[PDB]
RNA sequence: CUUGACACUGAACAUAUGUUCUAACGUUGACCCGUAAUCCGGGUUGCGGACAGUGUCUGGUGGGUAGUUUGACUGGGGCGG
RNA sequence: GGCGAGGCCGAAAGGCGUAGUCGAUGGGAAACAGGUUAAUAUUCCUGUACUUGGUGUUACUGCGAAGGGGGGACGGAGAAG
RNA sequence: UUGUAUAAUGGGUCAGCGACUUAUAUUCUGUAGCAAGGUUAACCGAAUAGGGGAGCCGAAGGGAAACCGAGUCUUAACUGGGCGUUAAGUUGCAGGGUAUAGACCCGAAACCCGGUGAUCUAGCCAUGGGCAGGUUGAAGGUUGGGUAACACUAACUGGAGGACCGAACCGACUAAUGUUGAAAAAUUAGCGGAUGACUUGUGGCUGGGGGUGAAAGGCCAAUCAAACCGGGAGAUAGCUGGU
RNA sequence: GGGUGACAGCCCCGUACACAAAAAUGCACAUGCUGUGAGCUCGAUGAGUAGGGCGGGACACGUGGUAUCCUGUCUGAAUAU
RNA sequence: UAAGGUGAUAUGAACCGUUAUAACCGGCGAUUUCCGAAUGGGGAAACCCAGUGUGUUUCGACACACUAUCAUUAACUGAAUCCAUAGGUUAAUGAGGCGAACCGGGGGAACUGAAACAUCUAAGUACCCCGAGGAAAAGAAAUCAACCGAGAUUCCCCCAGU
């Protein structure tokens, strides 16, 4: 499936 | 509705006589209680 | 079912057409009523689910004739 | 962790068994589809 | 959901209205029968009664629900123009 | 809770439901100790028991239900013998 | 792409597969036949022959039309003017383009239709089980004082509570570890409830614009601002990649 | 057409052709039984129907100047002059 | 029809047959457990439990047959209610379920196209349901035509992308 650090929100939305 | 009275109902006509009555009055009262036969001939 | 016992009228489908012609499905239902007809041949009251057009057919033709027709078509009453 | 399959033969057979398939009208359609495919096993009974 | 017209839906009387009646119709009142049965059907009676309810047509209301619209330019977009 | 003869209802398929008939997680008769096999035993063996039903003799005798009654038949907590 | 060594995209490499096609109609070109003509379709024929000329295109145009016709229309009529006469077509085969079909290939999020799902979870219904141990001491009661009778009070008794401390059991507040883990949500050390609006076993019921929800758009089989499965379906894609 | 130790007209199975059915059955005839009635004369000519009002649908025809067909509701003839 | 044969992986053992009961092929028959429309009741398919009637027993029991529902017809019986009806019992006949497509009918979308979208299209398509057949449906003018005529229905090519 998918990696947890890609599902996470604090590190994915790192540069809004 | 044209109906032939077979009795005397004093309200509308005499015995053996053709007269115009309302359809429900012929259907529900007269024909189920005698007193009238439709003009089938 | 909403089927007339005498004339066989059943619901039919059509459309609601508005002022802007928007078509949506709808049903036309017959004017069914359960009426007790006095049959003289049997000295009996027979209850029929019949429309008002069917009631007019009853009054024209005679209850005995349409009871014979119903018995020929096989449905109970 | 409690997972989604907690098996029970009685509930299995009342849900997906042959008599429940024949009881509902669309279950007979399911059996028709599986027979037309040619499955070795139609329902969960065997 | 609601309003009216026509149908199922009838009869007298008084000035469309009002009063009165039973036979359509309703009864999720009582009793009897099918029947070993709080469904259903038939019968008698009682209470309503041409009212209610339903069908076709019809005006109102109707984010309860549905289908969609909500422009472009633009020293990024919106606001302004 | 399910299915459901007739039945009531619904464009068709089907929805509900009476009589019934299924459905335990509950109610309903009766076995214990010792020993044994590589692997079974309240099941086999030894010892001692118990239950229900059919048949046949004996004695007395009003038996019989789909019906009436009793019973089965029921909570929480606590305290002590 | 204005522009890539670009630190912009794609590719670990090999081998096999992978993207302008097909049918019908129409216009243009080349070529072949016949030529003011060309050619048949369905069908008959055992017949790739032959029959079949039903039709279609062309040899005549102008006008909205009647109508006129190498003319016609406009206008009451043109010295006029517009459109025409002043240039050969047609039927195959091959090709370019177009049109309808998926129309060069792969790719959505979504919409609709019919079913399979409450063995996880939400709620409810039926019927069974569980909660070591230790505290606190409400109402009520008995005796005594007290009152005209109550009221009030002391001791003994009693055993209330969505009561208290704490295992089972239920949960999940903090920290570290783990994060290609022992584990697609746990371990360790502490933490909250623990006779109740408690928790649990077996079985049943509620279905997708629907259920259930002490309400977080939460949960409905590791999926939920509308489940999963098959179908309309090769949806559509003025967008990206490849050719 | 296939096979045979490599490519077969003449090695094998086959093919063209000519035959074959005790039993069951299809078809086209002919023929019994059962059921059915033809020929001639006179008479009759499908009524809640056609049509109409309202709402829809089908016709290539989207209510348009809209013919025609079907009908959910309400009515309703002529009938061979 | 035959000198070979007892199906295959798959040998082996024991055999059968060689001029016609070996084996192989075809027609007709026989047997055909249990589930399944499932049909005696029930059921968690391939299982549990019977009622009735014959017949046999070694007295323990055993074998066979029938018993679903609905429709039509007939007989017998029969309520509230006096005749009758409703109902009940039996007998006979028929149906049910499965199947690729085609066919008639009852319901009936949306994505999509319109370069948005709502009338419109997609489309009476997909899909659901009912029924029938070897085909179905339609069919013998209350039809067209045009002052002349044709002569039921169905299907193909034109008319005409008019
Ligand atoms: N990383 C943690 C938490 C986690 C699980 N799944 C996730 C998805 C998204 C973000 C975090 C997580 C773990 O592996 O257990
Ligand atoms: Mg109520
Ligand atoms: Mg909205
Ligand atoms: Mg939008
Ligand atoms: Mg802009
Ligand atoms: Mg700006
Ligand atoms: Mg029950
Ligand atoms: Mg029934
Ligand atoms: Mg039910
Ligand atoms: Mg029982
Ligand atoms: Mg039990
Ligand atoms: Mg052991
Ligand atoms: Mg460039
Ligand atoms: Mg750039
Ligand atoms: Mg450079
Ligand atoms: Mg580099
Ligand atoms: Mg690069
Ligand atoms: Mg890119
Ligand atoms: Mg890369
Ligand atoms: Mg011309
Ligand atoms: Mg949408
Ligand atoms: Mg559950
Ligand atoms: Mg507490
Ligand atoms: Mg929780
Ligand atoms: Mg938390
Ligand atoms: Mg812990
Ligand atoms: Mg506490
Ligand atoms: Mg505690
Ligand atoms: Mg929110
Ligand atoms: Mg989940
Ligand atoms: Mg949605
Ligand atoms: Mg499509
Ligand atoms: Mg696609
Ligand atoms: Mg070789
Ligand atoms: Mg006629
Ligand atoms: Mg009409
Ligand atoms: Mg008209
Ligand atoms: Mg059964
Ligand atoms: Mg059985
Ligand atoms: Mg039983
Ligand atoms: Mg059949
Ligand atoms: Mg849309
Ligand atoms: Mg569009
Ligand atoms: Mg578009
Ligand atoms: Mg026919
Ligand atoms: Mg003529």
């Amino acid at each position: 499936t998918s990696k947890w650090f890609n599902i996470d929100n604090k590190i994915v939305d790192h540069r809004p | 509705m044209q109906v032939i009275l077979l009795d005397k109902v004093a309200n509308l006509g005499s015995l053996g006589d053709q007269v115009n009555v309302k359809a429900g009055y012929a259907r529900n009262f007269l024909v189920p209680q005698g007193k009238a036969v439709p003009a089938t001939k | 079912s909403r089927v007339c016992q005498v004339t066989g009228k059943r619901p039919v489908t059509g459309n609601n057409r508005s002022h802007a012609l928007n078509a949506t499905k709808r049903r036309f239902l017959p004017n069914l009523h359960s009426h007790r007809f006095w049959v003289e041949s049997e000295k009996r009251f027979v209850t029929l689910r019949v429309s008002a057009k069917g009631m007019r057919v009853i009054d024209k033709k005679g209850i005995d004739t349409v009871l014979a027709e119903l018995r020929a078509r096989g449905e109970k009453y | 962790m409690k997972r989604t399959f907690q098996p029970s033969v009685l509930k299995r057979n009342r849900s997906h068994g042959f008599r429940a398939r024949m009881a509902t009208k669309n279950g007979r359609q399911v059996l028709a589809r599986r027979r037309a495919k040619g499955r070795a096993r139609l329902t969960v009974s065997k």
